[PDB]
């Protein structure tokens, strides 16, 4: 989810609006 | 300030910030 | 820090910390 | 929503952990 992809790796924008409503 | 590790209140706030008006949800168990 | 107004990356922290391993959804037009 | 509830007006924590998952 979306510690292992942000948190315990490196973010990125894409990942990251796969969670904006 | 996204394209790095993110974790707790930093992530909680670059999702605020990226997701604006549209809100976002934070599932970290998920 | 929960009995006030609570707006925006305020707002934002408040859940998080009060949902902490739960995370929390923010809605903002819902 | 939320924002009507604890930004417009004053929250609570009955209302914030409504929104925890």
């Amino acid at each position: 989810g979306i510690v292992e992809q942000c948190c315990a790796s490196v973010c990125s924008l894409y990942q990251l609006e796969n969670y904006c409503n | 300030f996204v394209n790095q590790h993110l974790c707790g209140s930093h992530l909680v706030e670059a999702l605020y910030l990226v997701c604006g008006e549209r809100g976002f949800f934070y599932t970290p168990k998920a």
